[PDB]
RNA sequence: GAGACUCAAAUAUAUUAAAUAGAUAUCUUCAGGAUUAUGGUGCUGAAGCUUAUGUAUAUGUAAGUGGAGCCGUACCUGUUGGUUUGUCCCAUUAUAAGGACACUAGCUUCUUAAAUGGACAAAUUGCGUCUAGCAAUAAUGAGAUUGAGCAAUAACAGGUCUGUGAUGCCCUUAGAUGUCCUGGGCUGCACGCGCGCUACAAUGAAAGUAUCAACGUGUAUUUCCUAGACCGAGAGGUCCGGGUAAACCGCUGAACCACUUUCAUGCUUGGGAUUGUGAACUGAAACUGUUCACGAUGAACUUGGAAUUCCCAGUAAGUGUGAGUCAUUAACUCGCAUUGAUUACGUCCCUGCCCUUUGUACACACC
């Protein structure tokens, strides 16, 4: 009763990630068969840690008016990747996406408003609440204008970083655009 | 730059555009530096956390 | 800015070419093929019905606006 | 009779004002013809009250 | 009735769980009733979480309830 | 009838008295639109003709179906003229004569037994068809 | 299918070889998407040809539609023009003579001097568009 | 905290008790419904409230 | 031979819709005029909004208006004859009795 | 003053409550299957298939014809009609009881409330200046069911005399500004601007297919809502209806999505401005236009300079319907309903704002 995701197996998903354990919970406490939830997923200050993290990765899709409202439709669009993801690299997809969000991970600063004045300095850590969040920020970006004026779809374009931003990453995708941002913040930090 | 931190106490912030979490953590290797930190973002009391700049936190005093 | 100004055809030149090239090529998507040479898009797709011999492919999706092929891997 | 045109079945003119006579300002279509600047003082004795 | 394409599917979760807990109730037996409940509510995916989140009404100035429409040249 | 859900199954009855004869060809079936809203004809014919299996399930729980009640309410995914978009009729005409493509009232006297029965005898065909 | 030509070409108007027969029909000025399963199919031509296949024995045919719509059973509500105004005929006129067309019930109208005749001096919409607000584009 | 017991759920609860702190107890869905004996309150809502706060005071 | 006098009864005010509960009722259920108890419609609600200022010039919202009217029918497997006096008694300010003669 | 009270779906039908809805139960009828058991039957010509003409083409029959099934039941799964004090009684044309039985041979879940109920808070928590120790946690309709409306004090040269037969003063009065007719015009356009919708297409444009709401809505002295057949590329036109309305429209069987396709990214089948043309139709009457049809026509524009809008949950936003002005004219307006996020769960920088000390030449208050 604990098989079958959406193809495939569930269990045997680690975060190898000091500090991100006990932190993200995709599988260990979350049986959850389909990405949808039907009600809210937010109370108070600290509730995305308490989602499934694959419920997460589907409502960042629904962007740029047109395309926000058809959570079923990330519902399709994901469950129809994920095939991508167990043909490369044949193993499960669910451990390729917890090892994606490690090398997308801005583990470092950001740039903070000034202890007097304007913003010049250096916010000396980012919260993983903050961090992994918009970890999933910077994937649903590319892949649509890898698919906007070009003629491929996002269903190749998901899988385009992801596999990158599984193992050590390639030059700039998706994952990037953080990678450069803490260049200018170890000039900052 | 791969020490690792977790949080014992926290304060407020100088919030208003870039509220950071001025809050008391230590290490575990290093747990003797209970170096008062600045974390972006909330964060709930009893999580461990990583760090890559392990010299200071621009203290103001509070 | 590409152009690609391919030709959508049946491919008769090509269909041996590509017959020899999804071994051991299991990354057979219809955007790919279109991303190849003599750009069909959706003849080229049915180019794929028509490897549907029992041989060289798995198909995996059969849906609308996506029809997601991997090969018969050995 | 003579000199009096407009045969006013189409429209709002001339099928205007049951509470004022000024044809400009009426709400009409359900049954209420009032006027609605003549509205608000005239809205007791006709039932009404606000709810939310 | 009612619902949606979405949200009408929904209620039948409330109603297939239920439809056990009654008849375990009064006619079956009460572990019967225990061995269905714990099973649930380990996380129970709202099964009985019946939030009544509903509609609110719509106000002025928005084309929402909880909006307004705005830049009357600031 | 209460089998599998008719994306196939409309394809299939629209071939079949398609098959028997019964197809009653339109005149200007090259030249409608079913509605006025729509910019190309559509391909063929058979896809008109498929809700016989809407009033398997229309006159079984709506009514004994009008062609107004029908067509109104019937084919509505529209973007009507271009600012902005509304919601119409789809506009019938010569659908209402497809009684004699079949040949207090009702639409289909032989639809009760005699004719879905053959429907429902397909599907179960069809059970049969998918039970490898 | 076909591998000869791969580029169609009729009067006034060339055809590339990629677009679809139906909107490779639409390529030529004077006819639209709708007339592409109706003029095609009265010229009996496949929907699903392409733009290499359907060679010059049938696209003669075509024109015959295009020559006279008169006798292939067209409408004059299915027609480009109909009541022309002048000689009163119905008619699609292909890419040929609607061009020189477009001018002739305005080169009346120029003498004739009425409601629609002096806009076209200066640049105006015909119909009810309210010209002073844009004054431009 | 965050809800303030107002001046009459406080002012008029001084003497219900100096009045009657005899055969009434720290139960608070009895002394609930005690209030209709003793007072009478026109609703229940400030029911809810005066009755909770005098029962939020029986161990102090 | 023996009638079936449906009768609808209605008001604005629900209080006088809970007075005739109170007295007309059981005025004849004590010789047996088969009321079948109280058949509570749906309200028609109606609300009107419009400009709430003559010359309404700033922050120009509106205001909104609202009516409730409530019924409750009570029908009767009874004839005419035992039927006419409690058309005559109790009468209520703002009650609307509608029964059918021809 | 704020609170408090007013409204709105969650809340035991636990109590009476149905021309809402019906759950059901079974009567049934609309019956597949062999899911069932088969009785007659099964290679002997069954099923199925054609011709002839009567009857007004179907059916009848034979021949034609063909080689395994036929026909009937019950179980399964389905229309329908009533199951109101059920059945059979009766008065009655037929309901009720009267006569007995199940002694309930359909009851009130549901929608409707008219009500009390309803986190109704000793809610456990190293008690903070004993006083109001966040803690989520206890419940398990319920961790506010929960949003508006109502809003003072002194006021401002805010808004309006064109809402008004509220109205001062001033203007006019057979040669009127008044008033009714004929007209035009408010819509006029090198230009500035704001409020919104249409897109800038691959989370799509197309086709179908699956198959989902709700506030409401609707004609008596004026022609609304409409169904049903009928005609028409359509637009619309004709005929018989219903509905003064939980009753008919209608159970309104809404859009976007969802499902196979068609497109190959090419200002492109994306995007529909422009402009001809007839075809409509409303109104006595249409011409920068009454709107709507068909088949033509395919511009501008591929994310928008400095700027700057709103907003923390069923919300934003997509995507619709109704209502309002109405003879016809919605792209706005008032709520309805579906689909359903990121992120905030703060701060006092910045434009803000609220009264405690505070200097002042501050005054008609830094304009």
């Amino acid at each position: 009763e604990i098989k079958l995701f959406g193809r495939w197996s569930c269990d045997d998903v680690t975060v190898n990630d000091i500090s991100l354990q006990d932190y993200i919970s995709v599988k260990e406490k979350f049986a959850r068969y389909l990405p949808h939830s039907a009600g809210r997923y937010a109370a108070k200050r600290f509730r995305k840690a308490q989602c499934p993290i694959v419920e997460r990765l589907t409502c960042s899709l629904m962007m740029k008016g047109r395309n926000n409202g058809k959570k079923l439709m990330a519902c399709r669009i994901v469950k129809h990747s994920f095939e991508i993801i167990h043909l490369l690299t044949g193993e499960n997809p669910l451990q390729i996406l917890v090892s994606a969000i490690i090398n997308s991970g801005p583990r470092e600063d950001s740039t903070r408003i000034g202890r007097a004045g304007t913003v010049r300095r250096q916010a000396v850590d980012v919260s993983p609440l903050r961090r992994v969040n918009q970890a999933i920020w910077l994937l649903c970006t590319g892949a649509r204008e890898a698919a906007f004026r070009n003629i491929k779809t996002i269903a190749e374009c998901l899988a385009d970083e992801l596999i990158n931003a599984a193992k050590g990453s390639s030059n700039s995708y998706a994952i990037k655009k953080k990678d450069e941002l803490e260049r200018v913040a170890k000039s900052n930090r | 730059p791969v020490v690792w931190a977790r949080v014992m106490k926290v304060l407020g912030r100088t919030g208003s555009q870039g509220q950071c979490t001025q809050v008391k953590v230590e290490f575990l290797g290093e747990q003797n530096r209970q170096i008062i930190r600045n974390v972006k973002g909330p964060v709930r009391e009893g999580d461990i956390l990583t760090l890559l700049e392990s010299e200071r936190e621009a203290r103001r005093l509070r | 800015r590409d152009k690609l100004n391919n030709q959508v055809l049946f491919d008769k030149a090509t269909y041996e070419k590509l017959y020899k090239e999804v071994p051991a090529y299991k990354l057979i998507t219809p955007s790919v093929v279109s991303e190849r040479l003599k750009i069909r898009g959706s003849l080229a797709k049915r180019a794929l019905i028509e490897l549907r011999e029992k041989g060289l492919i798995k198909q995996v999706v059969q849906h609308h606006s996506q029809v997601i092929y991997t090969r018969a891997t050995k | 009779t003579l000199w009096y045109s407009h045969p006013r079945k189409y429209g709002q003119g001339s099928r205007c004002c049951r509470a004022c006579s000024n044809r400009h300002g009426l709400i009409r279509k359900y049954g209420l013809n009032i006027c609605r600047q003549c509205f608000r003082e005239y809205a007791n004795d006709i039932g009404f009250k606000k709810l939310d | 009735s009612g619902g949606g394409h979405v949200a009408q599917i929904y209620a039948i979760r409330q109603a297939i769980s239920k439809a056990l807990v009654a008849f375990y109730q009064k006619y079956v037996d009460e572990a019967s009733k225990k061995e269905i409940k714990d099973i649930l509510v380990q996380y129970d995916r709202t099964l009985l979480v019946g939030d009544p989140r509903r509609c609110e009404p719509k106000k002025f100035g928005g084309p929402g309830a909880r909006a307004r429409y705005q830049k009357s040249y600031r | 009838v209460k089998d599998i859900d008719q994306h196939a199954v409309t394809k299939a009855v629209a071939v079949f008295l398609k098959k028997t004869g019964k197809l009653k060809v339109p005149d200007q079936m090259d030249i409608v639109k079913t509605a006025k809203f729509k910019e190309l004809a559509p391909y063929d014919p058979d896809w008109f003709y498929v809700r016989c299996a809407s009033i398997l399930r229309h006159l079984y729980h709506r009514s004994p179906a009008g062609v107004g009640s029908i067509t109104k309410i019937y084919g509505g995914r529209k973007r009507n003229g271009v600012h902005p978009s509304h919601f119409c009729r789809a506009a019938d005409g010569a659908a209402r004569k497809a009684l004699q493509a079949l040949e207090g009232r009702k639409l289909s006297s032989i639809g009760q037994r005699d004719l879905d029965r053959i429907a429902n005898q397909i599907v179960f065909k069809q059970r049969d068809a998918a039970k490898q | 299918p076909e591998k000869f030509q791969h580029i169609l070409r009729i009067m006034n108007t060339n055809i590339d070889g990629k677009r679809k027969v139906g909107i490779a029909m639409t390529a030529i000025k004077g006819v639209g998407r709708r007339y592409s399963n109706i003029v095609l199919k009265k010229a009996d031509v496949d929907l699903t040809k392409r733009a290499g296949e359907c060679t010059e024995e049938e696209v003669d045919k075509v024109v015959t539609i295009i020559s006279n719509p008169l006798q292939y059973k067209v409408p004059n509500w299915f027609l480009n023009r109909q009541k022309d105004i002048i000689d009163g005929k119905y008619w699609q006129l292909t890419s040929s003579n609607l061009d020189s067309k477009l001018r002739d019930d305005l080169e009346r109208l120029k003498k004739i001097r009425s409601h629609r005749g002096l806009r076209h001096y200066w640049g105006l919409r015909v119909r009810g568009q309210h010209t002073k607000t844009t004054g431009r584009r | 905290m965050g809800r303030v017991r107002t001046k009459t759920v406080k002012k008029a609860a001084k003497v219900i008790i100096e009045k009657y702190y005899t055969r009434l107890t720290l139960d608070f869905h009895t002394n609930k419904r005690i209030c209709e004996e003793v007072a009478i309150i026109p609703t229940k809502p400030l029911r809810n409230k005066i009755a909770g706060y005098v029962t939020h005071l029986m161990g102090r | 031979s023996v009638h079936r006098i449906r009768i609808t009864l209605t008001s604005r005010n629900v209080r006088s819709l809970e007075n005739v509960c109170r007295d007309l009722i059981n005025g004849a259920k004590n010789q047996n005029l088969r009321v079948k108890g109280p058949v509570r419609m749906p309200t028609k609600t109606l609300r009107i909004t419009t400009r709430k200022t003559p010359c309404g010039e700033g922050s120009k919202t509106w205001d909104r208006f609202q009516m409730r009217i409530h019924k409750r029918i009570i029908d009767l497997h009874s004839p005419s004859e035992i039927v006419k006096k409690i058309t005559s008694i109790n009468i209520e300010p703002g009650v609307e009795v509608e029964v059918t003669i021809a």
